[PDB]
C-alpha cells in the first residue's frame, strides 16, 4: 500500500519456523522406516 | 635379546642315570636334603614364569593425542586461548567465542583420543595361559620320603614322581617308569600318547623317551625323574618367553592412516603459515593474524574422519562376529585382505583332528569311506556280504566305548575312551550298521587277547548271534603283514576260497597304495571254529594258546587319518585364486604331512619334490636339478642346520611349501622369513606350540572349539565354529573395508575445500566472512559423520577375489590421484556452490557482489552501526551481522546439498550408479539425517546464540541445487571414460 | 620431477586451465541470473533493516566519549567525524531547483514522488540547512551530539497518537508529523537540549520515503542536534537517546534499534 505498507517490512520467521521443524521432523521419521527396513 | 630363543635347545638325556646326578648334586633314590633344595631355590630361584614389563594404559592413552590431527587440533585449542587472553587484557571483551572454542576443540582431542586407543587395542595374556601348565602341587622325593610341595619350590635336582592324569611339573630325566605315556601335544601339535623310560632312544631331546617337558601332561603309567630345568629355562618356558616377549608392531591398516595423517598435515601446515605470513604481509594485526589460522587449522584437518574409520572397522566386525569368527584387535579385521601369504598348522587347523577310517579293501578292491565331520560325501557299499563280515570284526574285535550322555551329539564328534585306530573303527561301524553296543550284546565275547607289543594282533572269541549256529566266532586285527602270515582262504564276495599269490600280490599292491596315502592300515581276519571240536561249554585259555591262530579266513583291510576338515580343500583353493601363497607349517611327520598337502591342495596334482624326481628317474637326488621341482617337503631336522639366507632361497624357489617336524620356534623362523621378503602373512592354528608364530604374524588366527587356550590368547582372530572357510570370507570382507575406506576418506576430505576457501578469499577479497569456525565443526562433527560412516555398507563393484593382494609398497589408502579428486575436483564445485548462496543471501538483502570487495573493515567495526549497502539503505552492527550469520548458515546448507551427490559419486570408484544401483539403506538414511540434522540446526528456536545458526527462506536451500547436479553428472561422465577405456588417462590420474 | 612427466605435468596444466576456467564461466553465469531477477531501485528484502537504527557523528571508542575539556586534542578526534557529517549538509553542495527543493520551514507530511520507476528523472530531495542545528570547532565543553535515523527505501516513519500517556507528555506534540527523540540517563545529573527542524526535537516527515540511491543521489536525511549542558564533571554518565513511532522497536541485541548508547565523561 501507500503509507501503510508495514508488510513490506515484515517476514513470518515464526511460520517458517514451525515449517521448517515439521519438515525435519518428517525428514527424520523417513530414515528411521528405510533404515528399520531390516535393522 | 629373543635370538637365543629362537634356537633348538640342547640337553643332557645322552648322559647315564648317575652321572646326570653328579651333574645336579642329586640321590636316585633317597632325593634332594630339605636343606640342599632351600638352598638351590634361593641359588636358581623360583619354578614359575614371570610376565613380560607391559605398557600402562594412562601411556597408551596419551601416545594418541599426539598424532599429526590431534597436534594441530591441540595448537588450534591453545591459539584459541592466546587470542582469548590477548583480549582480556586489551579491550574487556565480554563474548566466549575463543574460550569456548579453545574448550571444544580440546573435547574434540580428548574425543578422538578415545577412538584411536579403542582401535589400537592389544588384548594379550599369553605368558598368563602358560603359567596355568604349571601345576599348583608336585610330588617330590626329599629324605627319602615323597611329599606334596608347592611346584615353585621345586628345583633342578630333585627326585619328582608323576602318574596318569597330572601335569609334567618341570622337564625330567627319566631314570624310571612304568607304562608311562605322555602327552606332547604341547610340543608338536599332536595328542598322541608317546612312550617314556629311562633309556635314550634318539640324539634330538624333543624326540627321545628319556625326557618329559614342562607344559605336557602324563596320560598313564607313572614316572620317575630328575628335574633339569625349572622355570624360564624349560624348553617351553623359553616358548613362553620368545611368544610373550615379541615386539608386536604395526598393522598394515595403521601403517596407511598414518601415511595419510602425514599428507593432510602437511597440506595443513603449509596453507597454515603460508597464509599466516600471507596475512601479515596484507598488514594484518597479530591480533587477528591467529585467528585466521585458528580457522585455517580447523578448515584442513578432517576432525571426523579417524573416528570413521574406528566405526567402520567396528561395523565390519560385526558382521563378522555374526558369521562366528571374533575380531579381538580391530584392525585385524582388514589384515586378512591384504594377506599374501599363509603359514598353516596342519593338525586341528587342516584337520578335525580325529582318526577316522579313510579306505576299506576288500573283494579285491579299494572302498572309499566319507571323512567329512558332517558326511557331505556317499556311500561306498553296503551289499557285499564281506562287509558284514569285515564290519562285525571291527566292531567285535574293539574295546572302545562312547562316553555316558553322547546320545545328543553327531556320532564322529562324541568322545570316546579308547586309542585313537579303535575309536575311528567304533564311529565307522557306528554310522554304517547303527548301534555297535547292539552287535556287541548279540555276540557275547568269552575271551580275548588285547593287543600285544610281540604279537602285533589283537584277538577275540565270541557266541556267533546266529541262532542255528549259537557258536564261537574268532576274529582278530593287526599289522597287515602279520595278519596275512595266519590266512589260508579269503572272503570274497561272500563264499571264501584259497589265497593264491595273485590275491597275495593284490593285498601287497593294495597295501601299498594305502600307506603311500599317509594312512595307518590294519588287516582283518576271522575264523568260524568247528563245532565238534569246541562244545557250547568249551574254555579258551587267553594266555596259552588253546585255540588255532593260524589257516584264517583273511576278511579285508582298513586305513585311517587324521582328515582334512570338510570346507578346508576348496578354502585352500580359493585362497590360492586370490593370489595368496599357502604354505604348511607343521610338528608332525612327513609323511602325513605331505599326504594332507595332496589332500587340501598345498600340493597341487603332478608337482614333485626333488625326492619325487629322484625316485621316479631312480637316479640319485645330487642328480637332479632343484629348479625342476616347484613342491618342497623339509623336515625340521634339517631346518635347524639351515641359514635364513637358505631359508629365504627356499621361500623364493618353490610355490608349494610344506615344513614338517618343525619346532615353534620353527615355526616363527618361517614366518619371519616369508615377511622378510616383503609379504602380509597370517597364521592359522590351535595350539600352544602355534603361540610365537601366531604373535610374529601381522595376522593371527586361532581355532575356537579345537584351539588351545594359549593359542586363542596369541591371535588376532578366532573361528568360533572351526570353519575354516571364514578365512575367505575375512580376506574378501578385509578387500572390501579396504576399497570402502578409500571412499569414505575421498567423501569426508571433499568438504575440505568450501571450508578452507572462504577464510582464503576473506584474506584476499577483505569480504565478509562466508563461513565460521563453528560452522565448519557442525559438518565434520555432525552432517557428514552418518553419510561417511555408511560407504563401508557399499557391495563389491566387481570380483574382489578374483584380483591378486595389495602390494603394500605401492598400493596406498590415501594415494594423489585422491587428493586431486577430492580437493582439486569435486571439493572445488562445492566451494563456488557454497559461495554462490553466500552472494545470493547479500545480495537479496541489498548487498551486490561488487560492493562487497575490501569492505570487511567498515563490516566488522562494532562502532559503525550505519553501513550503506548498494541500494542507499544503513545498517546497524547487530543486523548485519544477522545477516552474514545467515549467509554461514547456508554456505552450511550448501555444502550439505552438495555433499548429496559426493556421496552418491563416491558410492562407486568404477562403476555408474545406474549399475551399482541405490540398495544401501544406510546411505539413503544418511542422506535423510543429514537433512533432518541440519534443518533442525537452522530452524530450532535458540540455535542462533549456541551455534549462530538462522532460519534459511525456502529458496535458499536450492542455490546450490545446480552445483550439486554437475557434480553428479561431472563424477559420471568421467567413470564412464574410465571403464570405456582402461588405457590409463583418466585411470591414472583420478582412479582413487 | 615430483610426481611425473613432463608430458605429463604439461596435460595436468591443460586439463586444470581449462576445468577451472568453465568453473569460473559457470559461477559467473550463476551470477548473471542471479542479478537478472533483482531490481536496480529496491533490494528483494528489508525484513532485516526494518526496526530503523538511530546512529550519530561522535565516532565512540566503545559506545562512549570520554574527553577533557581542559585539553585541546583531547576531543579533536571526536570533531573529525561530526566534521565529516555536517560537512555533506552545506549549502554550496545544495545548489539550484536541481535536484533539490525548499521545502516547509516547520515538520510536514509526506511527499510521494510516485513510485520506485525511472519513468521520471531525480526525484527531488527536500533541502536541509545546518544552520537549523543551533549552538552547532565544536562543544569543546559538554559535547553537542548529532543524532540520525537510519535510511529505509519506501519507509514512512509514522509517530505516536496522543491517544494515552507518553514519556514526554503531550509537550510540544506535533503528533501529526514529528518523530520525537527523548534522550535520558534517577541518575539525573545533566541538562538535555535538543535542536532540529522548525525548532522541534523530531524527524520532519517531509523528508520521507527515501527513493534510494538509484533514484535519489544527492539525497538528505534529517538532523536532530542534542546538546549536553550538564552541570556535572568527572563521572561516566550513560545516556540513552530513544526515538519512539509505530514503525519503532528496540533489542536487548541490537543497542542501535532506534536508540543511543552515549557513555560521556567531561574529565576535566
Ligand atoms: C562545508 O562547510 C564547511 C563549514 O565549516 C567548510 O569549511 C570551511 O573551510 C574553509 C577552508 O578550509 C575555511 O576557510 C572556512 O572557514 C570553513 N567554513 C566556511 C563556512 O566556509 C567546508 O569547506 C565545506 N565543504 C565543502 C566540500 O564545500
Ligand atoms: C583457491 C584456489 C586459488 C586454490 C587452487 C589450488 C590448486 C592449484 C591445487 C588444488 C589441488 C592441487 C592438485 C592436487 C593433486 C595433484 C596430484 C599430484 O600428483 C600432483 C599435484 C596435483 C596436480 C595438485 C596441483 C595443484 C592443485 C590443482
Ligand atoms: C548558543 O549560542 C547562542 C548564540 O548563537 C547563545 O546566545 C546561547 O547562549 C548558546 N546557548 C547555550 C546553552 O550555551
Ligand atoms: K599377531
Ligand atoms: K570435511
Ligand atoms: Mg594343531
Ligand atoms: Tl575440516
Amino acid at each position: 500500500e501507500g503509507p501503510d505498507n508495514d508488510e513490506r517490512f515484515t517476514y513470518d520467521y515464526y511460520r517458517l519456523r514451525v515449517v521448517g521443524l515439521i519438515v525435519a521432523a518428517v525428514l527424520c521419521v523417513i530414515g528411521i522406516i528405510i533404515l528399520l527396513a531390516g535393522k | 635379546l629373543d635370538e637365543l630363543k629362537k634356537e633348538v635347545s640342547m640337553d643332557d638325556h645322552k648322559l647315564s642315570l648317575d652321572e646326570l646326578h653328579n651333574k645336579y648334586g642329586t640321590d636316585l633314590t633317597r632325593g634332594l636334603t630339605n636343606a640342599r633344595a632351600k638352598e638351590i631355590l634361593a641359588r636358581d630361584g623360583p619354578n614359575s614364569l614371570t610376565p613380560p614389563p607391559t605398557t600402562p594404559e594412562w601411556i597408551k592413552f596419551c601416545r594418541q593425542l599426539f598424532g599429526g590431527f590431534s597436534i594441530l587440533l591441540w595448537i588450534g585449542a591453545i591459539l584459541c586461548f592466546l587470542a582469548y587472553g590477548i583480549q582480556a587484557a586489551t579491550e574487556d571483551e565480554p563474548a566466549n567465542d575463543n574460550l569456548y572454542l579453545g574448550v571444544v576443540l580440546s573435547t574434540v582431542v580428548i574425543v578422538t583420543g578415545c577412538f584411536s586407543y579403542y582401535q589400537e587395542a592389544k588384548s594379550s595374556r599369553i605368558m598368563d595361559s602358560f603359567k596355568n601348565m604349571v601345576p599348583q602341587q608336585a610330588l617330590v622325593i626329599r629324605d627319602g620320603e615323597k611329599s606334596t610341595i608347592n611346584a615353585e619350590f621345586v628345583v633342578a635336582g630333585d627326585l619328582v614322581e608323576v602318574k596318569g592324569g597330572d601335569r609334567i611339573p618341570a622337564d625330567l630325566r627319566i631314570i624310571s617308569a612304568h607304562g608311562c605315556k605322555v602327552d606332547n601335544s604341547s610340543l608338536t601339535g599332536e595328542s598322541e600318547p608317546q612312550t617314556r623310560s629311562p633309556e635314550f632312544s634318539s640324539e634330538n631331546p624333543l624326540e627321545t623317551r628319556n625326557i618329559a617337558f614342562f607344559s605336557t601332561n602324563c596320560v598313564e603309567g607313572t614316572a620317575r625323574g630328575v628335574v633339569v630345568y625349572t622355570g624360564d629355562r624349560t624348553v617351553m618356558g623359553r616358548i613362553a618367553t620368545l611368544a610373550s616377549g615379541l615386539e608386536v608392531g604395526r598393522t598394515p591398516i595403521a601403517i596407511e592412516i598414518e601415511h595419510f595423517i602425514h599428507i593432510i598435515t602437511g597440506v595443513a601446515v603449509f596453507l597454515g603459515v603460508s597464509f599466516f605470513i600471507l596475512s601479515l604481509i596484507l598488514g594484518y594485526s597479530w591480533l587477528e593474524a591467529v585467528i585466521f589460522l585458528i580457522g585455517i587449522i580447523v578448515a584442513n584437518v578432517p576432525e571426523g574422519l579417524l573416528a570413521t574409520v574406528t566405526v567402520c572397522l567396528t561395523l565390519t566386525a560385526k558382521r563378522m562376529a555374526r558369521k562366528n569368527c571374533l575380531v579381538k584387535n580391530l584392525e585385524a579385521v582388514e589384515t586378512l585382505g591384504s594377506t599374501s601369504t599363509i603359514c598353516s598348522d596342519k593338525t586341528g587347523t587342516l584337520t578335525q583332528n580325529r582318526m577316522t577310517v579313510a579306505h576299506m579293501w576288500f573283494d579285491n578292491q579299494i572302498h572309499e569311506a566319507d571323512t567329512t565331520e558332517n558326511q557331505s560325501g556317499a556311500a561306498f557299499d553296503k551289499t557285499s556280504a564281506t562287509w558284514s563280515a569285515l564290519s562285525r570284526i571291527a566292531a567285535l574285535c574293539n574295546r572302545a566305548v562312547f562316553q555316558a550322555g553322547q546320545d545328543n551329539v553327531p556320532i564322529l564328534k562324541r568322545s570316546v575312551a579308547g586309542d585313537a585306530s579303535e575309536s575311528a573303527l567304533l564311529k565307522c561301524i557306528e554310522l554304517c550298521c547303527g548301534s555297535v553296543q547292539g552287535m556287541r550284546d548279540r555276540n557275547p565275547k568269552i575271551v580275548e587277547i588285547p593287543f600285544n607289543s610281540t604279537n602285533k594282533y589283537q584277538l577275540s572269541i565270541h557266541e556267533n548271534e546266529k541262532s542255528s549256529e549259537s557258536r564261537y566266532l574268532l576274529v582278530m586285527k593287526g599289522a597287515p603283514e602279520r595278519i596275512l602270515d595266519r590266512c589260508s582262504t579269503i572272503l570274497l564276495n561272500g563264499a571264501e576260497e584259497p589265497l593264491k599269490e595273485d590275491m597275495k600280490e593284490a593285498f601287497q599292491n593294495a597295501y601299498l597304495e594305502l600307506g603311500g596315502l599317509g594312512e595307518r592300515v590294519l588287516g582283518f581276519c576271522h575264523f568260524a571254529l568247528p563245532e565238534d571240536k569246541y562244545n557250547e561249554g568249551y574254555p579258551f585259555d587267553a594266555d596259552e594258546p588253546n585255540f588255532p591262530t593260524t589257516d584264517l579266513c583273511f576278511v579285508g583291510l582298513m586305513a585311517m587319518i587324521d582328515p582334512p576338515r570338510a570346507a578346508v580343500p576348496d578354502a585352500v583353493g580359493k585362497c590360492r585364486s586370490a593370489g595368496i601363497k599357502v604354505i604348511m607349517v607343521t610338528g608332525d611327520h612327513p609323511i602325513t604331512a605331505k599326504a594332507i598337502a595332496k589332500g587340501v591342495g598345498i600340493i597341487s596334482e603332478g608337482n614333485e619334490t626333488i625326492e619325487d624326481i629322484a625316485a621316479r628317474l631312480n637316479i640319485p637326488i645330487g642328480q637332479v636339478n632343484p629348479r625342476d621341482a616347484k613342491a618342497c617337503v623339509v623336515h625340521g631336522s634339517d631346518l635347524k642346520d639351515l641359514s635364513t639366507e637358505v631359508l629365504d632361497d627356499i621361500l623364493h624357489y618353490h610355490t608349494e611349501i610344506v615344513f614338517a617336524r618343525t619346532s615353534p620356534q620353527q615355526k616363527l623362523i618361517i614366518v619371519e622369513g616369508c615377511q622378510r621378503q616383503g609379504a602380509i602373512v597370517a597364521v592359522t592354528g590351535d595350539g600352544v606350540n602355534d603361540s610365537p608364530a601366531l604373535k610374529k604374524a601381522d595376522i593371527g588366527v586361532a581355532m575356537g572349539i579345537s584351539g588351545s587356550d594359549v593359542s586363542k590368547q596369541a591371535a588376532d582372530m578366532i573361528l568360533l565354529d572351526d570353519n575354516f572357510a571364514s578365512i575367505v570370507t575375512g580376506v574378501e570382507e578385509g578387500r572390501l573395508i579396504f576399497d570402502n575406506l578409500k571412499k569414505s576418506i575421498a567423501y569426508t576430505l571433499t568438504s575440505n575445500i568450501p571450508e578452507i576457501t572462504p577464510f582464503l578469499v576473506f584474506i584476499i577479497g577483505n569480504v565478509p566472512l562466508p563461513l565460521g569456525t563453528v560452522t565448519i565443526l557442525c559438518i565434520d562433527l555432525g552432517t557428514d559423520m552418518v553419510p561417511a560412516i555408511s560407504l563401508a555398507y557399499e557391495q563389491a563393484e566387481s570380483d574382489i577375489m578374483k584380483r591378486q593382494p595389495r602390494n603394500p609398497k605401492t598400493d596406498k589408502l590415501v594415494n594423489e590421484r585422491l587428493i586431486s579428486m577430492a580437493y582439486g575436483q569435486i571439493g572445488m564445485i562445492q566451494a563456488l556452490g557454497g559461495f554462490f548462496s553466500y552472494f545470493v543471501i547479500l545480495a537479496e538483502n541489498g548487498f551486490l557482489p561488487m560492493d562487497l570487495i575490501g569492505k570487511r573493515v567498515r563490516w566488522d567495526d562494532r562502532w559503525i552501526s550505519d553501513v550503506e549497502d548498494s541500494f542507499g539503505q544503513q545498517w546497524t552492527y547487530e543486523q548485519r551481522k544477522i545477516v552474514e550469520f545467515t549467509c554461514h548458515t547456508s554456505f552450511f546448507i550448501s555444502i550439505v546439498v552438495v555433499q548429496w551427490a559426493d556421496l552418491i559419486i563416491c558410492k562407486t570408484r568404477r562403476n555408474s550408479i545406474f549399475q551399482q544401483g541405490m540398495k544401501n539403506k544406510i546411505l539413503i538414511f544418511g542422506l535423510f539425517e543429514e537433512t533432518a540434522l541440519a534443518a533442525f540446526l537452522s530452524y530450532c528456536p535458540g540455535t542462533d546464540v549456541a551455534l549462530r545458526m538462522y532460519p534459511l527462506k525456502p529458496s535458499w536451500w536450492f542455490c546450490a541445487f545446480p552445483y550439486s547436479l554437475i557434480i553428479f553428472l561431472y563424477d559420471e561422465m568421467r567413470r564412464f571414460i574410465i571403464r570405456r577405456s582402461p588405457g590409463g588417462w583418466v585411470e591414472q590420474e583420478t582412479y582413487y | 620431477f615430483l610426481g611425473r612427466t613432463g608430458s605429463s605435468w604439461f596435460k595436468i596444466f591443460l586439463f586444470y586451465l581449462i576445468f577451472y576456467g568453465c568453473l569460473a564461466g559457470i559461477f559467473i553465469g550463476t551470477i548473471q541470473v542471479l542479478l537478472l531477477t533483482l531490481s536496480d531501485f529496491e533490494p528483494k528484502y528489508q525484513d532485516r533493516v526494518a526496526p530503523p537504527g538511530l546512529s550519530h557523528a561522535p565516532y565512540a571508542i566503545k559506545t562512549e566519549i570520554s574527553f577533557s575539556i581542559s585539553n585541546p586534542k583531547s576531543y579533536e578526534s571526536f570533531v573529525k567525524s561530526m566534521h565529516k557529517l555536517m560537512d555533506l549538509y552545506n549549502e554550496s553542495s545544495q545548489a539550484g531547483n536541481s535536484p533539490f527543493e525548499d521545502c516547509s520551514d516547520t515538520p510536514a507530511d509526506y511527499i510521494k514522488r510516485g513510485d520506485l520507476d525511472d519513468s521520471q528523472g531525480q526525484k527531488k530531495a527536500c533541502r536541509f540547512s545546518r544552520m537549523w542545528l543551533k549552538n552547532c570547532g565544536y562543544a569543546e565543553g559538554k559535547p553537542c551530539v548529532v543524532a540520525k535515523l537510519n535510511r529505509i527505501i519506501g519507509f514512512y516513519p509514522k509517530p505516536l497518537k496522543n491517544t494515552t500517556d507518553l514519556p514526554e507528555e503531550l509537550q510540544a506534540n506535533y503528533n501529526q508529523y514529528v518523530l520525537p527523540l527523548r534522550c535520558a540517563a534517577r541518575e539525573k545529573i545533566g541538562s538535555i537540549e535538543y535542536f532540529g527542524l522548525g525548532g522541534y526535537a523530531g524527524f520532519p516527515l517531509q523528508y520521507y520515503p527515501y527513493y534510494g540511491k538509484r533514484l535519489q543521489k544527492k539525497y538528505l536525511q534529517p538532523l536532530l542536534a542534542i546538546q549536553f549542558t550538564n552541570l556535572t564533571q568527572n563521572m561516566e554518565l550513560r545516556i540513552e537517546c530513544k526515538v519512539y513511532g509505530e514503525n519503532i522497536d528496540y533489542s536487548e541485541k541490537d543497542r542501535f534499534r532506534g536508540r543511543f548508547e552515549v557513555k560521556i565523561e567531561v574529565k576535566s
